[PDB]
């Protein structure tokens, strides 16, 4: 979501459950920076200025990396478009 | 002279001793900044 | 020392659930610790002040 | 009380401390050595928009900073580092929130945009910056601090 | 800006220095008064 | 640091002198609530003001009350009114007070 990521409990008797949030507050926003990869899920957040990966929980990969400042002065509002 | 001591800023402590204080942090700082913001000035004090 | 709870926002073509309260599915906490101060969410769970 | 990824920080005037709840209660001023701060500082009447009695806790979604205002100052914790930062001079400000991907406060009437104005300059006024740190080295010993 | 205070001698003698492999140190106020008095270590100087 | 004295003044304004040997005590939100034994066995209400304590004697009488046998309380906030504390003795029946 815009400020949410939720994990769908779906066949966890294939009846569809209820969801079960992440996190609350961190949320991805452009829908085209979202990779998949074996290792997790890749998505750039600019409401937060971060390059998070998905896991199981969240990891800043931008903080631990020392990347903060440059997502930070190159996000914008606008979503991808070709 | 005889003697020198380096000192870092990690963060702002306080609470603690003055004869047990630790040289990497500041006992009080205002208006700064020790984050990387605008620029890439981590682990290095800044202006707000 | 309690809480109300609506029903679950049908998202259908009828009434507002939060904005009609019928004070049936009340919570009552334990009243010698104190009032409510605070009601807040983190991740996934309520967690009361 | 202020929400964010890493928990709930809220400070308790009882206990004399500057919580964080996690799914374990933690007490930052503890761990990072706050406890005086606020003992001095606390008061038993609630917080109220005129007059600053108890903290204000806002947060930075941009940037991951807490600030636990006051009336007289303003204590900014960052979640990028778990440590607190300074003492910025934010004080009595009524609201700090976050508007789409920036930062905003509001002060005497009007919408001051963070971080965009000129360096240490504050709702159109000066407010200096300083940083201060204990020089003691070989502690016992009697020393003469010349440069 | 440091204290030195000479360890008592024995009362038996009132010659005879605290000679021992260890003893206790004791430090105290015993006079009325209202100050208050931060105590950051002390150094004890023997010969061995 | 030391202690300073609270004085315990009456809503009158009157100082209050506690009668005896305290058995126990009781804080349900901001009241101190106080059994204590002496040439009768009475019951106190203590708030604390600015710089004093607002005493009330809530009740002074012959409730059977032993100093062998100390007071142990719980204190519920159900409302501005009622606002119990439930005590008892290991001798003698429990009791509530509002």
């Amino acid at each position: 979501q815009r400020r949410g990521l939720s994990n769908i409990l779906f066949n966890s008797g294939l009846k569809v459950s209820g969801k079960r949030y992440i996190s609350n507050t961190i949320g991805c926003a452009n829908k085209w920076s979202i990779a998949e990869s074996p290792s997790g899920l890749y998505f750039i957040d600019n409401e937060t200025n971060s390059l998070y990966l998905f896991n199981g929980e969240i990891v800043s990969l931008s903080d631990k990396l020392g990347f903060r400042q440059w997502i930070s002065t190159h996000n914008v509002h606008v979503n991808w478009e070709p | 002279a005889l003697k020198k001591e380096q000192h870092f800023f990690k963060g702002m402590q306080r609470d603690l001793s003055v004869s047990k204080f630790n040289p990497e942090y500041a006992f009080d700082a205002q208006n700064i900044r020790i984050t990387a913001r605008e620029h890439d000035t981590l682990l290095s004090v800044s202006n707000e | 020392n309690s809480i109300t709870v609506t029903k679950e926002k049908s998202l259908g073509e009828d009434i507002d659930t939060w904005t009609n309260i019928t004070l049936a599915t009340t919570l009552d906490l334990d009243g010698d610790k104190g009032e409510i101060v605070s009601l807040n969410t983190y991740n996934n769970e309520i967690f009361c002040f | 009380i202020a929400e964010s990824p890493s928990g709930l920080y809220f400070i308790d005037n009882e206990t004399n401390s500057l919580y964080l709840f996690n799914g374990e209660i933690v007490s930052l001023s503890d761990k990072l050595g706050f406890r005086q701060w606020i003992s001095t500082h606390n008061v038993h009447v609630n917080w109220e928009p005129v007059g600053y009695n108890n903290y204000r806790s806002f947060y930075d979604k941009n940037n991951n900073d807490v600030y636990f205002t006051y009336k007289d100052h303003c204590l900014c914790y960052s979640e990028l580092i778990n440590q607190f930062t300074s003492f910025m001079s934010y004080e009595g400000v009524p609201a700090m929130f976050n508007v789409s991907s920036e930062f905003y406060a509001f002060k005497d009437g009007k919408m001051w945009e963070q971080f965009a104005g000129d360096y240490n300059m504050f709702f159109g006024e000066y407010k200096p910056f300083s940083i201060t740190f204990v020089a003691n080295a070989e502690e016992p010993n009697d020393k003469i601090f010349n440069t | 800006r440091i204290w030195r205070a000479n360890i008592p001698r024995a009362i038996a003698n009132n010659r005879d220095r605290i000679r021992n492999t260890w003893a206790y140190i004791k430090l105290g106020m015993n006079t009325p008064n209202t100050y208050r008095t931060e105590f950051h270590d002390a150094i004890i100087h023997y010969f061995a | 640091k030391g202690n300073k004295e609270i004085p315990l003044q009456s809503p009158s304004g009157d100082p209050v002198v506690i009668d005896g040997v305290l058995l126990g005590q009781n804080v349900l939100n901001n009241y101190v609530t106080l059994f204590t034994k002496g040439t009768n066995d009475n019951i106190y209400r203590l708030e604390n003001k600015g710089t004093y304590f607002e005493t009330l004697i809530l009740f002074s009488g012959n409730l059977n009350f032993s100093t062998d046998y100390p007071i142990e309380s719980i204190s519920v906030y159900e409302n501005n009114n009622i606002q119990k504390v439930y005590w008892v003795d290991g001798l003698n029946q429990a009791r509530v007070i509002n």
